[PDB]
DNA sequence: GAAGGGGGGCTATAAAAGGGGGTGGGGGCGCGTTCGTCCTCACTCTCTT
DNA sequence: AAGAGAGTGAGGACGAACGCGCCCCCACCCCCTTTTATAGCCCCCCTTC
């Protein structure tokens, strides 16, 4: 119950954190977490509104050492990707993933498939499936005033 | 003459031995070695009145020593060695303490500090740490202890209710090995459900009071 | 041996069945301390002598 | 006019009481299993280079 319960607070205040989050700092499996979650949802009559991609793009990024440039077009992406429907279906942060992937591959600082997952919580299988969705649009996706160290032509292809 | 005896013959014979105290560099360089059969000479010069004793370092050794005698009189000391074959020995009897000392003093220093800096290497510091550490409590689906004990569970199953014959038998036979059980150590033995197993030995056993520990189960129905 | 892909598993969602196991809330009594009752003794009067 | 016994003051060991737990037993709930469609996520194993 009290992990759910931050999990709760953690979204009321507009900083959520991920069930794997909250799982790494408790003892409840993320099973549980989920099924209480539900539970006082409904013995309070409350809700918590949507998370989003750029609910995790400042977290993600300072725990990846990546500069503001980079989170910036990490935020940029995944937004516009989600606009674009790019991404249907897909859990926001298994997109804010790759599109950290995406801006970190287009930088000097660069982190593998492995760093964003072990910080984002996300398989590298996963972020490898959301980031063969939007590599197609990848030009359009990243902001117009950006410097790309690689150019997006040259991004990985997987 | 039996193991405990020791051999006291050094000690009839009236040996006399030197008892020395060396550096651990002069000892060092002989441990690097130690099966050549040779690490120095030692000269000792006698006049009309005085006696002094020095030491010289082996040439190949390095790739002088002077030594200060002292007082034996003030404690009487003695040597002796224990066979591995459990048969100890008498060596002798002490009869002059030496010391040494470095024959030069300032660049001697200078060894000493290198080894007061190795020994120096196993005394941890704490480390600066330039980026704060982001690898702690890191995002997962479930601890892996947990899963473990998880899996366990599963593959065990719960226990099943048996027959009450076979529980009977297997409760009367464990009252052989002792006279009373716990009612938690038991069931582990009968590996029943505890509210099965607790309305079997309800119908046949019955608990005592003890005023030891507590009150426990006893398995003679009477 | 590193890396990608295929197959398979986990999760929620309802609903019912019957029962083992975990857990929280009370109940039970054994053992390390604490104080008053009991018991022992040094220095002066008293009944018996 | 003088012995044992005693009053009084006074010190020292011991039992019942008081806590103060640690263990236990009895409600209460959850979990187990089965079916099904769905989609995403994730893990184990196989294969290519």
């Amino acid at each position: 119950i009290a992990s759910a319960c931050l999990y709760i607070a953690c979204r009321q205040e507009g900083v959520p954190r991920t069930f794997k989050e909250i799982c790494a700092v408790s003892r409840i499996s993320k099973k549980e977490i989920g099924r209480c979650f539900k539970l006082i949802l409904k013995a309070l009559e409350t809700s918590v509104d949507l998370i989003t991609t750029g609910d995790f793009m400042s977290r993600f990024c300072s725990n990846l050492c990546l500069p503001k440039q980079v989170q910036m077009a990490a935020t940029h992406i995944a937004r516009k990707a989600v606009e674009l429907d790019l991404v249907p279906g897909r859990s926001p942060i298994s997109v804010a993933a790759a599109a950290i992937y995406m801006a970190s591959q287009a930088s000097a600082e660069k982190r593998t498939q492995k760093e964003i997952g072990d910080i984002a919580g996300v398989a590298d299988v996963t972020i490898r499936q959301s980031y063969r969705l939007i590599y197609p649009r990848a030009p359009d996706l990243f902001p117009t005033d950006f410097k790309f160290d690689t150019p997006v032509d040259k991004l990985p292809q997987l | 003459a039996e193991r405990g005896e020791l051999d006291l013959t050094g000690a009839k014979q009236n040996t006399g031995v030197w008892l020395v105290k060396v550096p651990k560099y002069l000892s060092q360089q002989w441990a690097k070695a130690s099966g050549r059969g040779e690490v120095g000479k030692l000269r000792i010069a006698k006049t009309q009145g005085r006696t002094e004793v020095s030491f010289t370092l082996n040439e190949d050794l390095a790739n002088e020593h002077p030594f200060v005698l002292q007082s034996v009189g003030g404690q009487t000391l003695t040597v002796f060695t224990e066979s591995s074959s459990d048969k100890l020995s008498l060596e002798g009897i002490v009869v002059q303490r030496a010391e040494c000392r470095p024959a030069a003093s300032e660049n001697y220093m200078r060894l000493k500090r290198l080894q007061i800096e190795e020994s120096s290497k196993p005394v941890r510091l704490s480390q600066q740490l330039d980026k704060v550490v982001t690898t702690n409590y890191k995002p997962v689906a479930n601890h892996q202890y947990n899963i473990e004990y998880e899996r366990k569970k599963k593959e065990d199953g719960k226990r099943a209710r048996a027959d009450k014959q076979h529980v009977l038998d297997m409760l009367f036979s464990a009252f052989e090995k002792h006279q009373y059980y716990n009612l938690k150590d038991l069931v582990d033995i009968t590996k029943q459900p505890v509210v099965y197993l607790k309305e079997i030995l309800k119908e046949i056993g019955v608990q005592n009071v003890k005023g030891i520990h507590k009150n426990t189960w006893e398995l003679k129905p009477e």
